[PDB]
């Protein structure tokens, strides 16, 4: 059965996402026009897009249970590290099945594999990219199912430079233990088969994926005029 | 060294 701490750690992070997420976009006129004639002409508009999307992960990340305990450099840690993998996490809930892109509900928020490489990514990232989204897809996770892995991934022990490990993990295990809990008791067969061992599957992936985005951000932020187009807050998480 | 974080994160 689900303990009440459990369906009350659930409540907690679909409200913490109803409020960090806009499903109708409306906030995106804000940032700099999309440009579809040109190099890197999507990157001005795709990096605000991004900018605006760590402030939000950073407010989910506030309203996890016991995030609040860590110590502020123990936080800052595990935000730096995730907010990429986060981002393409909750990137899914765009991602259209139908075209294989990023529908925000309108033809000039629509995002193709076209776009992400006019931002200045190379195809390695972007063709494990939509692979990622695909494989996410398909296993067409409850809403609590998409909070909880969200949440279990912001709060990771063995992130690079953290200050102490055994606290982070007893956070994260609470969680882990509440989403395995949750599809045995709230999730039928015959999509419960294997859910919560492909989910953890997926973040694996993820951490390929920041890598690998780590990189190419770098040889892309290396150059003075493309780090101009990067707003100040990308540039101090993404250093 | 980081700021902006710090404050966003309160
Ligand atoms: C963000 C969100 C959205 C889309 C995410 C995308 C679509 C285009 C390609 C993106 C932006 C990927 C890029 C490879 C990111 C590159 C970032 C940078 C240029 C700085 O190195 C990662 C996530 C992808 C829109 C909405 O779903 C909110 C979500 O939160």
């Amino acid at each position: 059965k689900l303990s009440e701490e459990q369906q009350h750690i659930i409540a907690i992070l679909l409200d913490a996402h109803h409020k960090t997420y806009d499903p109708t976009y409306a906030d995106f006129r804000d940032f700099r026009p999309p440009v579809r004639m040109s190099p890197l002409s999507m990157l001005p508009h795709l990096a605000d897009l991004v900018s605006y999307s760590i402030q939000k992960v950073i407010g989910f990340a506030k309203m996890i249970p016991g995030f609040r305990d860590l110590t502020s450099d123990d936080q800052i840690v595990l935000l730096k590290s995730s907010a990429i993998e986060v981002i393409m996490l909750r990137s899914n809930q765009s991602f259209t099945m139908d075209d294989m892109s990023w529908d925000c509900g309108s033809q000039d928020y629509k995002y193709d594999v076209t776009d992400v490489s006019k931002a200045g990514h190379t195809l390695e990232l972007i063709e494990p990219l939509i692979k990622f989204q695909v494989g996410l897809k398909k296993l067409n996770l409850h809403e609590e199912e998409h909070v909880l892995l969200m949440a279990i991934c912001i709060v990771s022990p063995d992130r690079p430079g953290v200050q102490d490990a055994k606290l982070v993990e007893a956070i994260q295990d609470r969680l882990s233990n509440t989403l395995q809990t949750y599809i045995r008791c709230r999730h039928p067969p015959p999509g419960s088969h294997q859910l919560y061992a492909k989910m953890i599957q997926k973040l694996a992936d993820l951490r390929s994926l920041n890598e690998e985005h780590s990189k190419q951000y770098r040889s892309l932020s290396f150059q003075p005029e493309n780090s101009m187009k990067l707003t100040p807050l990308v540039l101090e998480v993404f250093g | 060294e980081n700021a902006l974080l710090r404050y966003l994160l309160d």
